[PDB]
This record gives structure tokens, C-alpha cells and sequence, in this order.
């Protein structure tokens, strides 16, 4: 093929790929940053506070856009490869 | 519409249909039924051993070509 | 029409060559096998069950399960060769169609219709018409889709297992100790805990 | 099947996993801040002293209810292996 | 075909490492939580029937 | 009644084919290397002792343990075979039997009901009258099972060894240290103080009984 | 319910009895019996072989077949 | 053939490796470093929030300068290749 | 003495059980396994190549085997040739050494396990122990004089590594792997102390 | 045991072949009483004794090598 035939499909890939997970990784920082503020803020010394509401939130998460991002991935891999034919040629 | 099951299966029926008629030919000429000949029989019974070598001659051509491959690592 | 004795014979080393091929296209050989293989992936043992005791337990699990269509071949089509009252063509053209209405069974419409279309096959009415041709491929699709289904499902509990000691592990603060050698014992424990194995194989047996 | 089914098994399989975890994670997480807020108001400044009694609050937790996380688990599993032969489709 | 083939499942592997990772739990392998997905997001494609089809329709 | 040489010859040479097959689905073997595929897991060496060596222990504990059954065959089918008082098929017959008593101490009731009833069979009035193909695979089943009971239970010690190093470490502040390494060492020396190969293979052999 | 043992212990104790036939009637035409023709002995014979020859190519095929499918990395 | 020509090959082609991995691996140190900069200023201490501007960061470094890094590549491959029958010994 | 071509049929089949022989009754188990162990001590999985730790083993296992090959050559190698003991006789004459061997290397528990898996109860002169009995807990004995000398290995390292990560954590250090410090160090330590040459004397030593 | 019956067995072909090429020695020197048909029938025994041995050999060698092979 080309570089860019490459480049193009790797760049809308990756968009797919960012997609999917921002808004796991965008809560999940959330979330971090505000029970962290809030343990600097009464000077509470703990390395382990943070992970329990990470995990609630990443599964709260999850449950809230699972079938938005289930059907953003299954459609962009059904066009992917109802393309196939055409991309070599 | 060519299928390669049909074309054998025609084969080997015309092997059969061959060794058939050189039985039958072997059978009506031991029944003494006149208008019969030994070397046209004779004849007839060779053609029959010829044409059932040449299938397994293609049978054993065929099956060694499908394990070959058959086996290959994908 | 009946074929002399030398071409019977040929027919039948002929066909007993294909043996293997008959029981992984044919047969429901093929799901369970990669249904064992991929549970045996899913409890973090790669190599516990040796591949000849899963190959066996797989062979003798297809072979009851084929058991009814082996039944119908034999009283329908085998036995009547046997007693020389049917030819050998007319008899494995009667005993294709248990078999053929087996794989019918257990076949995806979709895949048919795919290698219908691809094989530019004119219409054809009702089930009655489809040559084996054609159906044996979409069979191996359908077999092949089923099994992922089944292994993706089986992955279940063995991930919520690893999840929850993940956690546990990392709420403590023991950030550089690995799951997987904490999971392993309790993935066993699970899978021997709920009847594991005759479960999984009487689920298998059921879904056919 | 479609995607919904699966959405709905993932649905049931991290609500048994929740269901699991919490009656560990609460308790620890209950012991860390307690021990830290303790700390902060006592000036006793070292974080490793929290991690000693969250081991045996967890291990309280289980020889309390080791069993029944046990149990609830294995109601799930038997289910889903018994449900495997109706999922297909 | 085959380097086009491997993305998606390339992108399953990236996400489920990444939101692993900065959720926190690092030490769990990716790979050993991903193989599931991968074989979900096949059998909801219909990736045999599809990839049949894409192979047929090459020529 | 008594078949042709020929034919004994060449049903004796196709059934020396299924040895594999015989080993692993009717005597022991079956669990006692899977449990070894487990136990050098525990230790956390997958290396372990090498494969071939832990197959030849295996072979040879599995020949102790069916030694009584060996000897029961040998003694009340083979013998009259070579001193001329019984066929092949007779042989075959009545050697069987001590290997399905030995079967069928060690199969587990309930996947015998299950490939039972898969294989629509009839009203078995008694042990005695089960069939091998129902009888097979059900022992390769309760086999798989009591061979994962066994290496589960096999990993307990190493799962404490584990938990008390990593606490320790962590007890101290030592966060960054992985506690496999250090771990490791320390397993080794359980099983070679309490004598742990010596002690499992007699477990494992006082289990078959 | 058909058996694949059944199958081939019938197969075999057929082969084995063509086999006693063809070799009870050639011992007792050797020790001088009248009702019995050397024609139909070296035919009985030639037909036991015959099976026997059938018997030892399933068997190879059969074998092959299942090492074939033991051989597999499941 | 002669042992300077090879261990410059090796040389030229690990410097490829290396202008090949330094723009993504540069940029995920300086956004780690900002980053911890920030912590140590606003006294804010979780080692999960570090890992999350950190992927967004290098993941941009491919659409910016990806194009360069294919095209410098595919030019070494091809230099190489075409020069493979000029160093045969 | 039986047929020439009897012999010959014998010598191939027992020609294919050469590993079996290396393995079980020979000390290459032992060396292998502290190999592995002593890979395993240093942090590296693949730093020297698995085949060059089975040749360095299999050296090994030749010079310490030597003394027995000599035995073999005096008892078997040479009467079979001046024919004064020949086939049955000599067989088990030049297999009588490896039996002093195992004898020696053997413990007396793997020994009395083995005898009572097997109900040999008259076994009670130690210099007539079958084969049967005498191999496998040979074998196990073997897997628990590697274990210990792999242990034994060990201790150093994981001192080394402790000492690293002590000094780490005193320094003020919370976060620095020690692994990565420590593991440059391992390696100066088995360098410097010459580690390689006093453990191939102490496994001579340790028969 | 095991290896007890293999000896048995080999001892018993090497026999076999032992006597069959006795009595061919003893009939090439024009001994008496010695029948050329007997010969020939106690040579195609011995062959055919041979050929049952190395099939076995072949058939245990086989399964001991399929066996050592497994992935524990």
C-alpha cells in the first residue's frame, strides 16, 4: 500500500481507540484528583484512599456507556472489514 | 456447475459398467450361448483390469496429494 | 447400477481415508474440542490436562452424542447393505440425509445464505435441497462461531475471580504482588467447588 | 445473540463481583481512614502504621463471612454453566 | 490483509492495559483479561461470516 | 470358537497401540503428572525439575500402584493364556475385570449417572453389569476432579508463605520489593525440610487406596 | 444403540471363521477325504486370504485415522 | 564485510531505533515530569494521576510526527535492502 | 550367549532409552536443576542459554562419572573382550558400579518408601536392592539434594537483595526498585568471589 | 516381572533362531535324518518369530516415546 492508506486507517483507529476509553480514564482521574484534594485539604496521611472510589467509579462507569462504546467498536470493526476488499486495491 | 465428486462419480461407474459387461460377457460364454468368442472375452476381461488399475492408479495419486496437503502446518 | 466388489472396496478404503475430516467437519467433535481448549486456557493451567486425555474425553462425548444419528445411519442405511437389499450408492444417499439433517440442526441460516450466494446457487425451496457442498462449510462456520460463544461465556467467573483478588490485593497497598499466583489455587478451588467438569460437559452435551 | 444479552450478562457478572468484593473493600477502606484520621489528629506522622490492622480487619472479614461470599459465588457459576446451552442463537 | 486484520484487536488490548493501568492495578497481566473481549467482539461481528465474505470479495 | 493366529497376531499388535491411551484413561497416571503440573507451580519454579524426569517418576509410582491389579490379571487371565486353557477373546474377557473394579472404586457416582443417562442406557442392575464405555470416561472425569482437589490443597502452604513475606515486607515500608524472589527461596526450603516429595507420593499413593 | 466394538469383533470372528473353514476343508482333503475337490480348497483359501488382506487394510486405515486425530494440540 | 563496515550497520541502525523512540519517549517524560512538578507544588500525591495525561500525550506524538517516523523507517528498510547485494562477502 | 541379531535388536531399543539413562540413574538431574535454580537466584531467566547450562551440566556429569565409566571398563569392557565373562555375567557386572553409585547418592527413607510400595519385605541386606526399588528414590533423593544445594545458593542473593533494599529505604528512598540497583551488584559479587569455580568444586565435592 | 517376560521372550525367538540354523548346519554337511522341507519350514518360523519381535519392539518404543513427550 502507501504510508498514508496506512496512516489514515492507524489514525481512525486510534481515534476509535481514544474514544472507547476516554470516559473511563476521564473518571477514573476525576475521581482520583477529588478524594486526593480532599486528603491534602485535612492532611491525611494515606497512599491507599483513592482505590476504592477508582474502582466504584471505573464499574459505575462501565455500567452508565457500555453499550455506547460496545456499539462504536462492533460498528467501526463491521465497516473495517466490509472495507477489506477495497483496501489492497 | 462442475463438480469434482460428479466427474468421479461418473469414473467409477464406468470402471463398474466395464467390469460388468466383461463378467457377464465371462458368464454367457461358460452358459455355451453361441455367438460368443474366447479372445473377445479375453480381450474384453483386460480392458476391465486396465481401466480398475488406472482408477487406482488416480485414487492413490489423489489421496497422497490431499495428506500432503492435509498435513502442512498453518 | 450396483458397483462390482473391487470398486465397492476401493469406495470404502477410499472413504475410510477421510475418517478425520468427517469427524471434525461433520461431527460435534470440533466445538467441544475448542471449548476444552479454551477452558483449559481460562483456569491459567495451559498444559494440566494433557492434550490426549481432552482429545479422548472429546472423542467419547462426540461419540454419544452422534450416537442417535450412528443409530439412524445403521437402521436405515447400513443395515439393509449388509443384507445385500440396497446398492451402495442408494445406501449412502439414504444414510446422508440423518446426518445432513443433524448438521441442518445446528446451522446458521446467515452462513448458509453466504455460501448460497457465493456458490451462485439458484433458489432453493425448503431445507429439502441443499447440497452437502454447501452445507458442510456453513456447519464448520456455525460449529466454529458457537464454540467462541461458548469459551467467551466459560471466561466469565475465572475473570470475576481475578478481579475481586486484584482488588483485595491492591486496596491493602500491595502494590508489586502479582494476582495470578493468588487466583490459580482459588480458580481450582472454584472449578472443583461447582462440579466443574461434568457440568461443563453435560452443558455441551445439552446444547446439541 | 445480540449485544444487549451479553451487556446484560456482563450486567449480572460485576454486580456478583461488587457483591463479593464490598464486604472486604469497606472494611478495609473503614480501617485505613480511621487509623489515618487518628494519625493526622495525633500528629503521629508514619503511614506504614495503618497497613498492620487493615490485614486482620480483612481477615476478620472473612473468618465473619468467608462462607457466604463462598456460596453466593458458586449460585452464580452453577447458573451460568447451566444457562450455557441457551445463550447460543 | 492480516496487518489490517490485527488492529482491532491491537485497539481491545491498548484499552483494556490502559484503563488497568491508571485505574491503578498494574500488576494483573492485560493479555489474560483481554482474550475474552477479543472473542466477544468476534462473535458479535460475526467476524467468520464477515472475514468469508471479505476474503471472497478480494478477488 | 478360539480366533485364527492371524487374527490374534494382528488384534495384539493394533491393541499395542492404544498404550497412551490405556495409561492415561484407566490407571493412575492420569493424576498423579497433573497434580506434579500443578506442584511446580506452587513451588514458583515452572522450570521445576525437567519435564521427563517428573513423567519417569510418574510412570514408575503408577506401576507400583497398579502392581496388584497387574498381578491380579497375569495371575487369572494371562496364565492359562500362555499354558493353553484360553482364548483371546476369553483372555480379554475376564482380564478386564480387576481393572474395572479398580475403575470403579475411584469413579465418582454422579458422572457415571451422567454419561448414563447421556448414552440412554437401560436400568444397570448392579456395578457389575456397567458398561466400559460408560465406565471410561466417567473415571477420566472423577480423575480430573480428585487430581484438582489434590493441587488445590497442594497450593495452601506456598499461598501462606507467600501472604506472610509479602506482609512482612510491607509491615516495614519495603513497598517497591517483589515478594516472589524472596519468597521463593523460602518455599524451597518447606519442601525440602518436611520432606515434600517423599510425603506427597506417599499421599498420593495411600489416596488411590 | 450400535457399538463400533461390537462392529469389529463380528468383523473379526467372520474373518476367523472363513479362515477355520478354508483351513479345516484343506486338512481334511490332505488326509484323503472323497467329497472334497482341490479346485474348491485353493478357492476357499484364496477367498480367506482375500478377507484377511480386507481386514488388515482397515485396520491400517482405522489406525491411521485415530493417530491422526490424537496427534492434535487440542 | 570488513568488522568496521558491520558495527557501523549496527550503529546507524540502532540510531534509527533511537530517533524512532525519542520523540514518544521524551514526551512522556516531560508530561510525567510536569506532572509530579504540579503534585509537589499543590501537595497532592497519588500515583494513579500521573498515568493519565501521560497516554493522551504520547498518543498525540503519533498524529504529529507518526508521518515522519514511517517515512524515515520504510527509507532505511529500503536503503538497506537495495545495498544488501554491495555488502555480500 | 543368543543369536547375533537378537543382540543387535536388544542394543538399538536400549540405545534409545539414553536419556532415561542420563536422567534417572546418572547425576544430571541434580546439576540441572541447580543451574536452573541458580538463574533463578541472580534475577535473569535467559542470561546464559539453556543450552549451554544442558552441555556445561552434561560436562559435568561426565567427569563425575568418570570414576564409575573407569569401573565399567575394568569389569564390563575389558572381559568382554578376552571373553573370560561375556553377555549376562558382564552386563550386570558393568551395571554393579552404577548400583554402588545410587547406593551411595540414595537415602534410606525413598529406599523404605519404595520397598513397602512394592511389598518386598525380605529386602534386608542393602547391596541387594532392586532396580525397580532403588531408581525412583534415587531420582527423589536427587530432587531433594538439588533443592538444598539451590537453597544454599540463595542465601547469599537474597541477602545481597536485602542489603539493597535496606539501604534504599534508610537513604530516604520509598519508590527505587531495588531490584534494579542490586542486580549489577549480584553479578560483581559471583564475578569477583569467583562464584562459578567453587560451586562446579563444591558439586564435585558434593558427589 | 515386566522385563522378566521381555528376557522370556527374546530367550525364547534367540532359541528359535538357534535351531533353525543348527539344524541347516547339520543338513549342509550331509548328515542323515535331516529333511530339506523341515529346514525350510523351522527357517520361515524363525523369520516369522523374528518379525513378531521387532514389530513389538517397534509398537513399545512408540508408546514409551509418545509417552515421554506430554507436557506434564
Amino acid at each position: 500500500m502507501t504510508p498514508e492508506s496506512v496512516m489514515m486507517m492507524g489514525t481512525e483507529a486510534m481515534k476509535v481507540a481514544l474514544a472507547l476509553a476516554a470516559p473511563l480514564l476521564l473518571v477514573a482521574l476525576i475521581t482520583g484528583l477529588i478524594i486526593s484534594i480532599l486528603q491534602a485539604a485535612t492532611q491525611i496521611n494515606e497512599m491507599t484512599l483513592s482505590f476504592i472510589p477508582k474502582i466504584v467509579a471505573v464499574f459505575i462507569a462501565i455500567i452508565v456507556a457500555g453499550p455506547w462504546m460496545l456499539n462504536l467498536l462492533l460498528d467501526y470493526v463491521r465497516t473495517l472489514f466490509s472495507n477489506l476488499p477495497y483496501i489492497i486495491g | 456447475t462442475v463438480s469434482f465428486a460428479g466427474q468421479l462419480h461418473a469414473a467409477l461407474d464406468r470402471i463398474s459398467d466395464r467390469q460388468a459387461a466383461a463378467r457377464v460377457q465371462a458368464e454367457k460364454f461358460t452358459l455355451g450361448e453361441p455367438g460368443i468368442a474366447l479372445n473377445d472375452v479375453m480381450a474384453d476381461m483386460q480392458k476391465a483390469s486396465v481401466s480398475m488399475q488406472m482408477g487406482i492408479q488416480v485414487r492413490n495419486k489423489l489421496v497422497a496429494a490431499y495428506q500432503e496437503v492435509m498435513s502442512m502446518q498453518v | 447400477q450396483s458397483w462390482s466388489l473391487s470398486v465397492q472396496t476401493l469406495v470404502f478404503i477410499t472413504s475410510l481415508t477421510f475418517l478425520p475430516a468427517i469427524l471434525l467437519m461433520m461431527t460435534s467433535f470440533t466445538r467441544i474440542i475448542i471449548v476444552f481448549g479454551l477452558l483449559r486456557n481460562a483456569l491459567g493451567t495451559p498444559s494440566a490436562p494433557p492434550n490426549q486425555v481432552l482429545l479422548g474425553l472429546a472423542l467419547f462425548l462426540t461419540f454419544f452424542i452422534m450416537s442417535p444419528v450412528i443409530d439412524k445411519i445403521y437402521v436405515d442405511a447400513y443395515q439393509p447393505f449388509s443384507e445385500q437389499k440396497i446398492s451402495m450408492q442408494e445406501a449412502l444417499d439414504k444414510g446422508a440425509q440423518p446426518l445432513r439433517a443433524f448438521m441442518l440442526r445446528q446451522t446458521r441460516e446467515a452462513d448458509l445464505a453466504l455460501f448460497a450466494r457465493l456458490a451462485n446457487s439458484g433458489p432453493l425451496q425448503g431445507p429439502e435441497a441443499v447440497p452437502m457442498r454447501i452445507l458442510l462449510p456453513a456447519y464448520v462456520t456455525s460449529e466454529l462461531k458457537t464454540a467462541f460463544q461458548i469459551g467467551f461465556t466459560i471466561f466469565i467467573p475465572f475473570l470475576i475471580i481475578d478481579l475481586v483478588i486484584a482488588s483485595v490485593l491492591m486496596a491493602l497497598g500491595m502494590m508489586m504482588v502479582p494476582p495470578a499466583t493468588i487466583a490459580l489455587p482459588f480458580k481450582l478451588m472454584l472449578f472443583v467447588l461447582v462440579d466443574g467438569w461434568q457440568l461443563l460437559m453435560g452443558s455441551l452435551a445439552q446444547s446439541f
